[PDB]
């Protein structure tokens, strides 16, 4: 498979070129927020970066290999970790709140307008802060996310497996190339890959509040 | 329903 | 803080040496399961196995330099997590089962007694397979089931930063020590730490099941 | 007033700054389109772009001075010019095609998918290759974008304010042209060529809406 | 090519000369009276298109097309400019003065009488001169059907000669270079409500056939 | 009909 | 709808 | 009852 | 039958293999011991054990082969001699305590804790003193525990098998201390030594039963 | 120290010489009749035990102490022995032989009772001699109390003398030392019995009290 | 209860 | 009373 032949710096730059638009909102700004109309918002985006999700899941090396069967398996399982891991990225500029969209800025008390939604929003501002604190890249980001995808869900190696090593490969890469020393290398890609599992995390918890809502 | 399997095999086939 | 301190191979022996027993089970072996019974087991050994993770958790290097309220909370989030990275670890011997108790092996047939159990049996047994596959050492697992303690749930670095990378180094080592080239170093390390993100989502799904039948 | 104590220089970095989000089409991809499907397309596409018209418009110098009224009856009247315009604009680099998204590209035969539409687009192609033609530039897009906002209901002293405007977006034109290297003569061919587009544009608008109606 | 070489003074002069008369209503509803006068008057701009300079230059096909898109507009523009000496009314005809209150007599007219009373305003507020007008409704002809290479190239050359008499035309008056671009612009930005007026015009008169 | 394109060719040639 | 005078006002105050 | 906070707070202190 | 054919290395290798799970004590470490909670600790202990003693005692040589009445009767008769064997054995190492558990070792003073409970305590801290004294080998402990399984009930032709393996077991213990180098003397002392020990963890046993039922 | 020099021959000799005489009972209920015999053995007990060798040399107080944990198993293994040659039948005396029956006499005993006659019963079976029975009464007298440390050790190295006795005796009849091992083995298991007997037997005594 | 006769029983057979 | 340690006692010196 040609995914397996790729340079770190092919990689890097096949999940630069992947990346989905940054999508907008769309809403009536001289109206007030209600439950209904900011959770009708937040459902409205969701769905719409879902539609841009599959043509960047296509992009990602690896993924057109897989069978169909797969390919919707790892979609249905990753999408809403890969929905919070964009944000999370797109909100490190703005503490304390949550930038949906360059025009939909939520800060935590707005959080509240959803009941149950503002312990989901406290998480997702943790983790913005945190990957702040590390200086995350985006060369970083993109790494992170497709392996959120192809770790979705639960002979040496199948295809999925040897992929993501080669997106190991391509974080250490970016760390040796920035000068982190070997054990800084390590470190930090630890760091990174037990921030995923906050991300699996907050994706379950949201995953239960949108089938209770239902 | 956006992000449903069914919805999902629909997009990508 | 002395935890600090500690070189990788005291780091191993520390963590080697705070692992709780090994428990056993009592039932009746002439009496069939139920539903009810065999819930009714694995409650009663996972509620004794707690007692015991207290003991281990207090031995665990930085955690009794926490305050009651973080050592708490660590606790509260990880738990499930911990019971069922030991569990997974004692199956990998026994492909298609799942060794609760050295006198308790169940196959994936029997968590069928227990309505919706059978759906964590085979993301378990899958995570059993997975460690078994990529021989996971003694000495990794004690580092991941600390690992998981302290990375539990959701000005640099905090202590738990600090000691989650003395980690890290411990893990590395144990793999260069066993002759593992810098990228294959690189590379367990990430295959190990992604499997915490599916520990992760086994625990959720868990703790939801729990939640249910209460 | 601010609107009339801009430079030109300032005038173009206003206009520019205004600019709304390039907006992204949603489809499903691997289905073939139909009447239905299509027009459903292009409209739900042309709300979200009103959503964002309604930004841009306010950060047009002078619209904001206009009383609520006024504001509502210039896009009223402007609005699908407004659109057809970008449309033509984000097309020049695509000789056959316009680029309603940059995800969703039709060609004419593609226009005939809904009854009467292929007219339409057959003059938006026709002015998106006079744009090519005239190596038309975005300082020029953005002026003549304005022009249209202030001009289209003008006639249907703050309307003075209004004609001040957009002697000054001339001005800036002019301005434009001239740092450009064009002669005396070469600038106000050039004006000229550039306000004749805004009546075609006016007349597409026209057939639009009608066909809008009609359906 | 006779056109391209002419100067500004003589296109003036040929735009001038090409002038069609004024007509009066005649007597076979107020449709009625507009429609034998519209009539009447394509006569006569058929005779006046061909003496516009360049136009008989082009093909048939091209000469059809151009009047078809424009002659409502070319009529709409000749309403305008003599109804500026008549703030409120338009003179259809020197026989034939109407103020907005009688636009209603046809469902559907007075919202286009308001917007010819507004553009016939903007003129005299403008001042438009005669030699102003022709030039306008020279241009009218010649762009209306323009973008749908060389017989267009070609009519491109005479739009550009004509924006050379405007400009000559503002200059000899004594308008600084400054005021030219600005009244350029202005009187170019009164074809798009003309272009207006007659696509509301042709709907008018489509769905009442 | 006056203003039709067969009666605007017709006149024009 | 979008587009209309009202649509316009309601969203312009 | 084992595994909560407060069960947890119990055994920790 | 398996259990008479086996040499006394066979034998001792047997009763190693059976042996039952050393079992942990589970209570909250913060909160001091009182009657009913120290008490309810090696009540639980003591019922976790018997389950695991009934896995144990299958596995010992020729008890499988008796009636399950005869089973019944042993055990019955036997398994608090059994516990407290095992718990003098496992306090061995510890003089002054009983080694209830890895994690439950407890001093004469806190037996006090349960009325009548000390006087019982003593005699188990003597009984685990005499065979530190002796260096009683763990070979020699289980073989004296299954000496108690197969003679505790024995009195009250399958009787004369059980007879038969207490026989092997009695020719295994002077194989060990003959193996150990013990002179033909020495092992005929020690034999004795380590019979009369089961006299007083019967007593011991007896008076357990008694507290057990007077509480 | 006198009792440590003894041969085995002359540990024998003594034990026999201790023994005390067989009593009739005497009529001052089955438990009075009992609790008569009981209390006049006692006496003789007491003389018995001051002839078996060693047992002086103890201080007073561990003298006490052994008597007082042994006495009822004292009584008992006697009572085993006297009623070797009675099969179903307890010889408490002479002139009172109970069946297993007549034990229901007193609340309790006949658990008691079927536990003489079984181990009266292994006794025949073992065809235990009276040589040997004066060596595992004498045992009793040491052990019973004896865990509870000079004079412990004492007691220890006169418990091993009697072993050797035991052993000798066991040679003597021409047991091979295997036999000889195995029969040791199966007599000092009785003492365990005998101990159960005795506790549940002071139970019932102390109760009734 | 634990230890009883039929306890025994029970877990023997 | 006879059998009581104080008996043993007084009988035994
Ligand atoms: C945490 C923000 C959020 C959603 C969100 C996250 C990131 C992002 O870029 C956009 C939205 C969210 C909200 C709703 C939602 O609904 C999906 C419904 N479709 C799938 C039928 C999905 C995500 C949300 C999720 C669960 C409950 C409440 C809020
Ligand atoms: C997956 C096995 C399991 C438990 C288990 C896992 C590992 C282990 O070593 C022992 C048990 C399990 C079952 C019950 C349980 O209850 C806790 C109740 N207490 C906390 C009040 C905890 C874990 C379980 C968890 C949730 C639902 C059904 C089964
Ligand atoms: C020519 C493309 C087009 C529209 C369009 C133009 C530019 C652009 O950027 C996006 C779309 C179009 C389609 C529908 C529409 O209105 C929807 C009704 N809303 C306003 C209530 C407006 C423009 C259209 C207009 C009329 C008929 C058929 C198609
Ligand atoms: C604005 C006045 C007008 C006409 C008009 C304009 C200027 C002028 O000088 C003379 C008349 C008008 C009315 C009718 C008409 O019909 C043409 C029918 N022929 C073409 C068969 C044309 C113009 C008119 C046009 C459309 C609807 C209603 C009224
Ligand atoms: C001496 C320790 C002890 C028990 C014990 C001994 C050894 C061992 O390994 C564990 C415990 C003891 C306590 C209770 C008990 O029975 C509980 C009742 N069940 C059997 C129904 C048995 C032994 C005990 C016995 C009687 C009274 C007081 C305490
Ligand atoms: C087994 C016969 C027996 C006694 C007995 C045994 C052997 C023997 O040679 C003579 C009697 C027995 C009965 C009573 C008794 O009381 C002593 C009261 N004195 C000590 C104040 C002692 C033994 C007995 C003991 C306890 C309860 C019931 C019966
Ligand atoms: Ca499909
Ligand atoms: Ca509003
Ligand atoms: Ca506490
Ligand atoms: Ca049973």
């Amino acid at each position: 498979s040609l995914a397996l032949s790729l340079t770190a710096d092919q990689m890097v730059s096949a999940l630069l070129d992947a990346e989905p638009p940054i999508l907008y909102s769309e809403y009536d700004p001289t109206r007030p927020f209600s439950e209904a109309s900011m959770m009708g918002l937040l459902t409205n985006l969701a769905d719409r970066e879902l539609v841009h999700m599959i043509n960047w899941a296509k992009r990602v090396p690896g993924f057109v290999d897989l069978t169909l069967h797969d390919q919707v398996h790892l979609l249905e399982c990753a999408w809403l970790e890969i929905l919070m891991i964009g944000l999370v990225w797109r909100s490190m500029e703005h503490p304390g709140k949550l930038l949906f969209a360059p025009n939909l800025l939520l800060d935590r008390n707005q959080g509240k307008c959803v009941e149950g939604m503002v312990e989901i929003f406290d998480m997702l501002l943790a983790t913005s802060s945190r990957f702040r604190m590390m200086n995350l890249q985006g060369e970083e980001f993109v790494c992170l996310k497709s392996i959120i995808l192809l770790n979705s869900g639960v002979e040496e190696k199948d295809h999925i497996h040897r992929v993501l090593d080669k997106i190991t490969d391509t974080l250490i890469h970016l760390m040796a190339k920035a000068g982190l020393t070997l054990q800084q290398q390590h470190q930090r890609l630890a760091q990174l890959l037990l921030i995923l599992s906050h991300i699996r995390h907050m994706s379950n918890k949201g995953m239960e509040h949108l089938y209770s809502m239902k | 329903s956006p992000g449903s399997r069914e919805w999902f095999k629909d997009m990508l086939s």
